């Protein structure tokens, strides 16, 4: 279904014949975390 | 450096269903003219290779 | 455009209207066929009578021409379109645009010629300088 | 960049007036140099013809 | 944004729509010209021929 | 033409209806375009090429 069904049977629904919907559209590199919990005992 | 109409044309041509067959493998026209072939009732056309 | 033409209120508005002004027409010369004779001097009571024929005309040719759906009025213009782009072309081709479905259904002696190709056809613009002048002149009669 | 703000203010009203002379010294002809259209072709019959051509098609002709 | 800023912007838009439309008019009546140039040139090569 | 087509449909009973393209001013004097509507090309001794 996805996009594609969803835009050319919901939009339109069947209907047809005189509607016309609208528009469409230091601290430099280390490899160790700087880690977010600031106990030193978090890790 | 120029824009290009081109000068499009009055083209008018004829779609002829042209029936050939049993074609004989003939050199360029000059020798399939007419007048100097005098093809067989079975040949029907004459091929102008080069 | 597309809102309008495809209207249907206005589309079987248009149709009755083609009824009504046919059976208009109808009466009108039905009526027109025969005099009435009594004892009376009479007018001629016939001014007022062609009047209304020509007014059941004009008036059902209006309706029957605006009540043209439209992939038969693109036919038309592209009709108009080969008839425009036609003139400058050959003198059978000229006259076959403009309809004319007549046709359609010591002695080696020394001659050239040299011609203007006849196809020269100058540019996009001056094909609608064709349409706008068939359909926008003054009307030549009724 | 240049006048203060007083000198600004007066070179603005100024400047408005001079846009719309400028509108007026400009006219508006258009027209007649948008109707014109490339629209140029040549057209011509130029034979050579020997004289007995010349009777040979005087035969077909009047 | 005064109305006579924005009256001169309508006057670049006009003036410059009209300058696109200018100079492809150019372009077609120079290619015209050369266009009957060449049936010049191409009748010189056919009648001299 | 409707005799145009019932003769073309006798000659072609065994061979290609190969469809080749006219130009209207490569015809001479004689195959005129009003001339074609009534009887038709009219190939000579000469034969035309197609």
């Amino acid at each position: 279904i996805s996009y594609e069904e969803t835009k050319a049977l919901a939009r339109f629904k069947g209907r047809g014949r005189e509607y016309i919907p609208p528009k469409l559209t230091e601290e430099t590199l280390t490899l160790v975390h700087h880690t977010a919990s600031r106990n030193p005992l978090s890790p | 450096s120029q824009l290009l109409t081109g000068e499009r044309r009055i083209f008018e041509y004829l779609l002829c269903q042209v029936g050939v067959g049993r074609s004989v493998v003939v050199e360029d026209e000059k020798e399939a003219c007419g007048s100097r072939f005098s093809l067989l009732w079975e040949y029907d056309s004459a091929y102008l290779e080069k | 455009v597309e809102m309008v033409a495809r209207d249907r209120r206005r589309g079987k508005s248009r149709q009755s209207a083609i009824k009504n002004f046919t059976t208009l027409f109808r009466r009108v010369l039905s009526g027109e066929k025969y005099l009435l004779v009594t004892q009376a001097q009479y007018q001629d009571s016939r001014d007022q009578g062609t009047r209304r024929l020509l007014a059941a005309v004009k008036h059902t040719l209006t309706v029957k021409m605006c009540d043209l759906s439209l992939p038969i009025q693109r036919a038309v213009a592209y009709r108009l379109y080969v008839l425009c782009v036609s003139q400058s072309g050959s003198s059978f081709l000229r006259k076959l645009a403009a309809m004319d479905r007549d046709g359609v259904m010591d002695s080696e002696i020394l001659s050239t010629a040299v011609k203007a190709d006849p196809s020269s056809l100058p540019s996009r613009e001056h094909g609608n300088l064709m349409m706008t002048l068939l359909v926008f002149s003054p009307p030549t009669s009724d | 960049t240049v006048l203060p703000p007083a000198d600004f203010l007066h070179a603005w009203l100024r400047h408005c007036r001079l846009r719309d002379e400028l509108d007026a010294l400009a006219g508006d002809p258009s027209m007649l140099s948008r109707n014109v259209f490339p629209d140029m072709r040549l057209q011509g019959r130029v034979d050579i013809l020997t004289d007995s051509a010349l009777r040979r098609r005087d035969y077909v002709a009047v | 944004s005064s109305p006579s800023e924005e009256a001169l912007l309508e006057r670049r838009r006009r003036i410059d729509r009209e300058l696109v439309e200018k100079h492809r008019q150019l372009g077609q009546l120079h290619s015209n010209f050369l266009s009957v140039q060449k049936r010049i040139d191409e009748a010189s090569k056919n009648l001299v021929g | 033409t409707p005799h145009l087509v019932s003769a073309f449909e006798r000659r072609t009973q065994g061979r290609l209806l190969t469809y080749s393209f006219v130009d209207t001013a490569s015809l001479d004097e004689d195959n005129s375009l009003q001339d074609i509507a009534r009887r038709g090309l009219k190939i000579p001794m000469t034969g035309m090429r197609f």
